[PDB]
RNA sequence: CUGUCCAAUGAGCGCAUAGUGAGGGCAG
């Protein structure tokens, strides 16, 4: 026991509950500021941006441009875009307990998110050393997914291609594999046979790096890139 | 010319035209899976007469869980040299890394199935 | 049918779905 896959899975996990906190969290965020500066959430998209930006303007918006921290988390552009809707924004100045409550949650997502960070790199790390091959494919995060399901890189190399399109599945016959970053990044009307085919060459994959082999993902690499260029031909 | 030692046991010539007979035959009769994948299933379903493998699989990991399958639920497994050979056994224009001859109800090819599964434990040492 | 491209290292299908398994594109 003690495998130190199901730790990565687990710290995976947390990763997505820390994502959904951050999510309520900046939600929250933007309705509180939106009394001080109701335009700024349409300038800058990022959540985190945002929050970032709003610990730093606080309830002072006046002379946003001139601050040199500021301009470490915007684009000079953005900055300036900001800087003059500021100027003739039509929300008031907050209360001192309300900016305290505020910059106290601000502070909370900011730690949230490095720990995320920290998190995240764990992942990969140790996904890179567990699933070198799988992981290139389908990402750490993914790969930890379904080994998780799986039961353990042993358990998902015995399993034929087909059942690991299943995956964490319950519009149909979705499964984690279809919800991953390389299919998705496709039109959605080719996004099913693309999660077939990455279901194929993860099968490949998990299988090499079940007897340790291609330890530095050369295979992982071809795959992927073997994955890629059907993807182009499609288009 | 040689092979990876991992793609064991491997069939002689004299084998290899039998195994590629019978996979032939099994094909016409109906108790032929081709693919790792549906190898594999024959294998967890426990439906396997025995599994015939390609030792010219590049990477040769991507069907090496077979004889770990195959050594839990005691099936017999082979090898030969030639992935497009044993695509053409298999009615297939593609090259076959992997097939498995299923069991079938009063085979007639019961008596040929039982003579290579022979055959193939005596090559296990 | 014929030519060509793809395809068991999975074509096509998609609540048989922890499934299916040889066929598909294009051109005459």
């Amino acid at each position: 026991a003690a495998p130190e896959y199901r730790v990565i899975v687990d710290a995976n996990n947390l990763t997505v509950e820390i994502e959904n906190e951050l999510n309520i969290i900046h939600k929250f965020i933007r309705d509180k500021y939106s009394k001080r500066f109701p335009e700024l959430e349409s300038l800058v998209p990022n959540a985190l941006d945002y929050i970032r930006t709003v610990k730093e303007l606080g309830n002072s918006l006046d002379k946003c441009k001139n601050n040199e921290n500021l301009q470490q988390i915007l684009t000079n552009a953005t900055i300036m875009v900001v800087s003059v809707t500021a100027s003739t924004t039509q929300g008031q100045q907050l209360s001192e307990e309300e900016l305290e409550r505020l910059e106290e949650a601000c502070d909370m997502a900011l730690e949230l998110n490095a720990s995320k960070h920290r998190i995240y790199e764990y992942v990969e790390s140790r996904m890179s050393f567990i699933a070198p091959n799988l992981s290139i494919i389908i990402g750490a995060s993914t790969a930890a997914k379904i080994m998780g399901v799986a039961g353990g890189l042993t358990n998902l190399s015995k399993m034929p291609a087909c059942n690991i399109m299943l995956l964490g599945a319950q519009l149909p016959h979705t499964g984690y594999i279809y919800h991953s970053d390389i299919v998705q990044s496709l039109p959605p009307d080719l996004r099913r046979k693309a999660a077939r085919l990455v279901a194929a060459k993860c099968t490949l994959a998990a299988r090499v790096d079940s007897f340790h082999e291609s330890t530095e993902g050369k295979v992982g690499y071809e795959l992927k890139d073997e994955i890629e260029r059907k993807f182009d031909k499609w288009q | 010319a040689d092979v990876n030692p991992k793609a064991y046991p491997l069939a002689d010539a004299h084998l290899t035209k039998k195994l590629l007979d019978l996979v032939q035959q099994s094909c016409n009769y109906k108790q032929l899976r081709k693919g790792a994948n549906e190898a594999t299933k024959t294998l967890n379903r426990g439906i396997s007469e025995f599994i015939v493998m390609a030792a010219d699989a590049e990477p040769l990991e991507i069907i090496l869980h077979l004889p770990l399958l195959c050594e839990d639920k005691n099936v017999p497994y082979v090898f030969v040299r030639s992935k497009q050979a044993l695509g053409r056994a298999c009615g297939v224009s593609r090259p076959v890394i992997a097939c498995s001859v299923t069991i079938k109800e009063g085979s007639q090819l019961k008596q040929q199935i039982q003579s290579i599964q022979q055959s193939i434990e005596r090559l296990l040492v």
